[PDB]
């Protein structure tokens, strides 16, 4: 009925995908009642820079909730390291990074 | 875009029987689907969220099912207080969407066919002073809602100069009432004698006509 | 308790802007996002957009460039501004608390009372009230004509008479003024004895009219 928010991307998670294909990048989210405002950012060195005006959605499958970043389609430059983030109470929660490998 | 479509537009069910209404999404929305009930002059009230979870306090005669793109709300035994408009609403995305709400389904009580009682009102003397004449035809306490009203002025059928209005279903007897107002300048009103409204309805074996002659008691 | 209290009804000319407010009580604008939803008379619910825990806004496609959603977190007040108003923007505008913190609307758990915004060339005007003079049942009524804007209410004999009363939804006339009738059915025999008065309230113009309807 009540729990803390978790953005539980596992450490060293990666995906490799064909350029020109659609892709759905998943942020597994644990929440209990009050669905968090999850955002995506892409790593530029030390900084995780928030992604603006991107297509996002929510997915639920076998009692797991995912926040999705859509790539329609993947481009070569989409290569890199991504994190999901959310405010919970007065905390900023940040997931481990997930790495994308695009085959050009 | 995710297009939300409800069907049917309206549903009539006899008191105590099962009511089932459908909501469809143009793409997969998983279980991010809520249902609302809305009565005239009130904000919507949440009934169901996550496709199938009843909101706090909602009677268990209400239930939701479905996943993906096909969803249903079911009222197991329809009660008078369930007469309302029902909306579904997707919570999966808002990326370039027109509306996360469906267009709504009106749920009404089905009862036996009841023919309208018909009344005609001439314009008042007081109104006639201001230079306008409104003639009113009242179709009272009928079922179902579908009715046709034709205005006839000295046997001439009228077009484009009337508006109608229909009440919400009556809580007591499950009927509708309807008014038709014919609007004429004082000038045109006084050019004529016989003012008739002709009513057709499922419950009437032949048309009912009410009329008056202008100026007569 | 938790409440949403919206600003009062607005009457606007074509081309104007409107800014409606919604004051939230008993929760922070950082906990739950706020949605704006409108409804034209007799029509469906139209989601306009959402303002998130951190103030980020997301709008319906049609609303982009027309609707601006803002907030003041110190008073827990959210605002909806709509520009270049047209007659088809006439609607009840609702604020509604999201279950979630924003980004994507989840579902709506609490609603404001709504704010009626009427967009029209018309000027605010009280109604002219005219009698609709009378088996063993008679019908009588009042024609409530040429008022602006909505709403009007009608009662009979100061609320003593409720049985058999039908008060019709208003129609908008081509003049841009509204009109409705209220009717009641009564025993035909009662007509010599019993007096019938319709009580007409037009709150937008602060107008009250009583009209006795006699069989004449």
């Amino acid at each position: 009925e009540s729990c803390d928010v978790q953005l539980y991307i596992k450490r060293q998670s990666e995906h490799s995908i064909l350029a020109g294909d659609p892709f759905e990048l998943e942020c597994p989210v644990k929440y209990c009642a009050n669905r968090p405002h999850v955002t995506w950012c892409k790593l530029n060195g030390t900084t995780c820079v928030k992604l603006e005006d991107r297509q996002t959605s929510w997915k639920e499958e076998k009692n797991i909730s995912f926040f999705i970043l859509h790539f329609e389609p993947v481009l070569p430059n989409d290569n890199g390291s991504y994190r999901c983030s959310a405010n919970f109470q007065s905390n900023l929660i940040e997931s481990h990074s997930t790495t994308l490998y695009v085959t050009d | 875009d995710i297009v939300m479509t409800q069907s049917p537009d309206s549903l009539a069910v006899s008191l105590g029987e099962r009511a089932t209404i459908n909501c469809q999404a143009s793409r997969n929305i998983y279980n991010f689907l809520a249902w609302y009930q809305q009565k005239p002059g009130q904000p919507p009230k949440l009934l169901i969220y996550s496709a199938s979870t009843l909101a706090s306090g909602v009677p268990d005669r209400f239930s939701g099912s479905g996943s993906g793109t096909d969803f249903t709300l079911t009222i197991s035994s329809l009660q008078a207080e369930d007469v309302a408009v029902y909306y579904c609403q997707q919570g999966s995305s808002n990326s370039n969407i027109d509306n996360p709400f469906g267009g709504g389904t009106k749920v009404e009580i089905k009862r036996t066919v009841a023919a309208p009682s018909v009344f005609i009102f001439p314009p008042s003397d007081e109104q006639l002073k201001s230079g306008t004449a409104s003639v009113v035809c009242l179709l009272n306490n009928f079922y179902p809602r579908e009715a046709k009203v034709q205005w006839k002025v000295d046997n001439a059928l009228q077009s484009g100069n009337s508006q109608e209005s229909v009440t919400e279903q009556d809580s007591k007897d499950s009927t509708y009432s309807l008014s038709s107002t014919l609007t004429l300048s004082k000038a045109d009103y006084e050019k004529h004698k016989v003012y008739a409204c002709e009513v057709t309805h499922q419950g009437l074996s032949s048309p009912v006509t009410k009329s008056f002659n202008r100026g007569e008691c | 308790q938790v409440q949403l209290v919206q600003s009062g009804a607005e009457v606007k000319k074509p081309g104007a802007s409107v800014k409606v407010s919604c004051k939230a009580s008993g929760f922070s604008l950082w906990t739950y996002a706020m949605n704006w939803v409108r409804q034209a008379p007799g029509q469906g619910l139209e989601w306009m957009g959402i303002i998130s825990d951190d103030g980020t806004t997301y709008y319906a496609t049609w609303a982009k460039g027309r609707v601006t959603m803002t907030r003041d977190t110190s008073t827990s007040t959210v605002y909806m501004e709509l520009s270049s108003l047209r007659s088809e923007d006439t609607a009840v505008y609702y604020c509604a608390r999201d279950a979630g913190a924003g980004g994507v609307q989840d579902y709506l758990t609490l609603w404001g009372q709504g704010t009626l915004v009427t967009v029209s060339s018309a000027s605010t005007k009280g109604p002219s009230v005219f009698p609709l003079a009378p088996g063993g049942t008679a019908a009588l009524g009042c024609l409530v004509k040429d008022y602006f804007p909505e709403p009007v209410t009608v009662s009979w004999n100061s609320g003593a008479l409720t049985s058999g009363v039908h008060t019709f939804p208003a129609v908008l006339q081509s003049s841009g003024l509204y009109s409705l009738s209220s009717v009641v059915t009564v025993p035909s025999s009662s007509l010599g004895t019993q007096t019938y008065i319709c009580n007409v309230n037009h709150k937008p113009s602060n107008t009250k009219v009583d009209k006795k309807v006699e069989p004449k």
